[PDB]
Formats: structure tokens, C-alpha cells, sequence
């Protein structure tokens, strides 16, 4: 199914910073918050 | 992302953030000085106003280098005395100002006199969102660390704008993928499992090939976005991960770098430090990578 009206990232996700052409600059995983 | 997967798989439960080009650019330095098997293993990794990178190579002054190695490295070479500790401070200060204070200090231990060469890479990124999140909408929401473990996070919200997006169905998990653009030509693509706990199997299939297929399929759609405002710094020893990936003739004794130095040198460490700040106004990130080559006397 999957959402497509709401993107609620309230659970682990992967994020990728990239150049529009397609070169990947950074890749990360968000598992939980840090500090406060 | 080959390296990302390794590091991620070996730190289950932990936030992870790395800069593949930074790592790749140090491995390439090493490539330039490697011969044979070491060279073959490393070759598999030889590869704007928002993204800047720089490589520096520091050589032990009393060492004698191969011109080829130096030809391939260019004006990024410099001779120094690893003995004097001001040396570590000068290197850090340099990485520190280039990363706008985000990677400081890159080097944590007074280098060893056993050291022959330091190949360092640093990268920096900062860009405003094409469309800023309004602080007015930022508020605390529960974040699911696990299905029944809830933790408070400051969540950013952006309503009723349109973004490139795709609902992806895959044998390894279904997920939503969105692209959040930055002023300029870069963007942040976010992959959200439909299952509160489904990141791992998708992570396990995060491939350059797959990732592009997913991006190719995205279309503009209206969708409301809620994402955490966050800051993270990471520090990783990449050796184990890289060995597990097939770089078994690269670190330690078995390292062959006779196309770099005369003597017998070995690469005994490779650190990657990173930083990222995602807020309603912009995203700021940095990373620096260092491989330390020793064994010469």
C-alpha cells in the first residue's frame, strides 16, 4: 500500500543527500534522536 | 551504498551518517601508491556552490617518495615532521576551518613516529531548503525507536506542497520515497518503510542501482511532510568494514605500497568523522576521512 498523502517520518528512515545529476554526497540512517 | 550497508549492519540500532565521496577519495590516494593485489582490491573504489571537498597528503620529511605517486596526487602534497605535535594541531586546524568548525579535531591521538604518510579528505555542505519549514509548525511528537518504545522528537512539518515521491513495493519491504530539494542543484531523498520496523531489510538492499530506479519512478504529488529536526556526529573506524568488503590486502603488513614509498609502509588505521544538522531553514553537513600509513623505521 504505502502512504502518498502524508510522509510521516516518526520511525527509522534512510536519508540521502545527493547532486541532482545523481552523485551521492552523504548517506545516513536515522534510528533515534540524540541528546536533547 | 556498499560501505554504508556494512557500517550500518555492524552497528544495529545506531544512527549512522557517512560521506561516500570522502572515503572514496582517500582510498584513491592509497590506490595511487599501491601495487598488485592491494591495487586491484582498491581500484573498485576509484571514482557546485553547496558542496566542497579537499584532499591533503602529508608525507614524512625524511621519507623518499616515488614521483609517480606524487604525480598522481598533485599539488595536494606536503612534507611535515610527524614528530612535532604542533603537526597534529596544524592538520586539525586546517580540517577545522575548511569544515566551518564541524569536524574538530579529526586527529585524536598524537601520531606515531612510526608514521610515514597521512592522506586526508574533508568535505563540507550547506544549503537552504528550496522551501523552508516554518518554525511555527515545529513541535514534539513521539518517534518510534521500536514498535512500542516511544521517544520525544522535535518534528518539522510542511503542509500541502508538492514533491517528487514514489510508493515503492519490493520483495524486501514497501516504502515511501520522497525528494526534498535544496536551493541549487542538490536534494535530500528520504526512504520511509511502511512498516514501523521495516528499515533493515530495505537497508540491506540499498543499492546504487536500486536507488536510481526508485528515484527514476518519482512523480510530483501533493503530500504533507513531517520529519525530525536533527543533529548527529559520527566517528567510525572503517578497517573492519572494509576488510569484510574484500579489502583484505590493504590494511596492515600485507599492504603493498611500493608505488608510493621506497621503504616498507603499512596502512594501520582509517577513521571517518561526520556531522549533519537538519533544521527548518537548512541542512549542514561535513565529513573528513583519514588513512594513516606507517612502518618505515
Amino acid at each position: 500500500s504505502t502512504v502518498t498523502n502524508e510522509f510521516c517520518a516518526d520511525h527509522p528512515f534512510i536519508y540521502v543527500i545527493r547532486h541532482v545529476d545523481g552523485k551521492i554526497l552523504f548517506v545516513g540512517r536515522y534510528c533515534s534522536p540524540t541528546t536533547n | 551504498m556498499d560501505i554504508f550497508r556494512e557500517i550500518a549492519s555492524s552497528m544495529k540500532g545506531e544512527n549512522v551518517f557517512i560521506s561516500p565521496p570522502s572515503i572514496s577519495s582517500v582510498l584513491t590516494i592509497l590506490y595511487y601508491g599501491a601495487n598488485g593485489s592491494t591495487a586491484e582490491q582498491l581500484s573498485k573504489y576509484v571514482e557546485d556552490i553547496s558542496f566542497k571537498s579537499m584532499n591533503k597528503v602529508y608525507g614524512r620529511y625524511s621519507a623518499v617518495f616515488k614521483d609517480s605517486f606524487l604525480r598522481k596526487i598533485g599539488d595536494n602534497f606536503q612534507t611535515v615532521d610527524f614528530t612535532d605535535c604542533r603537526t597534529v594541531d596544524a592538520i586539525n586546524k586546517c580540517v577545522d576551518i575548511f569544515t566551518e568548525g564541524k569536524i574538530n579535531p579529526l586527529l585524536d591521538e598524537p601520531l606515531s613516529p612510526d608514521t610515514c604518510l597521512l592522506a586526508i579528505s574533508a568535505v563540507y555542505f550547506k544549503a537552504k531548503w528550496l522551501m523552508p519549514f516554518e518554525k511555527e509548525f515545529t513541535s514534539d511528537y513521539p518517534f518510534y525507536v521500536s514498535p512500542t518504545e516511544m521517544v520525544d522528537v522535535s518534528m518539522m512539518s510542511m503542509y500541502g506542497e508538492a514533491f517528487n515521491h514514489a510508493s515503492v513495493k519490493e520483495s524486501f519491504g514497501n516504502f515511501s520515497i520522497i525528494e526534498l530539494p535544496y536551493v541549487g542543484d542538490t536534494s535530500m531523498v528520504v526512504i520511509l518503510p511502511d512498516n514501523i520496523d521495516g528499515l533493515e531489510s530495505i537497508e540491506q538492499n540499498l543499492t546504487d542501482t536500486n536507488f536510481k530506479k526508485w528515484c527514476d519512478s518519482m512523480d510530483a504529488m501533493f503530500i504533507d511532510v513531517h520529519i525530525p529536526k536533527f543533529k548527529v556526529t559520527g566517528s567510525y573506524n572503517l578497517v573492519d568494514a572494509l576488510v569484510k568488503l574484500g579489502l583484505t590486502e590493504v590494511f596492515g603488513s600485507t599492504g603493498d605500497y611500493s608505488n608510493m614509498c621506497n621503504s616498507d609502509v603499512s596502512v594501520d588505521a582509517m577513521i571517518h568523522k561526520t556531522y549533519i544538522d537538519v533544521n527548518e531553514e537548512y541542512t549542514e553537513a561535513a565529513a573528513a576521512t583519514c588513512a594513516l600509513v606507517a612502518d618505515c623505521a
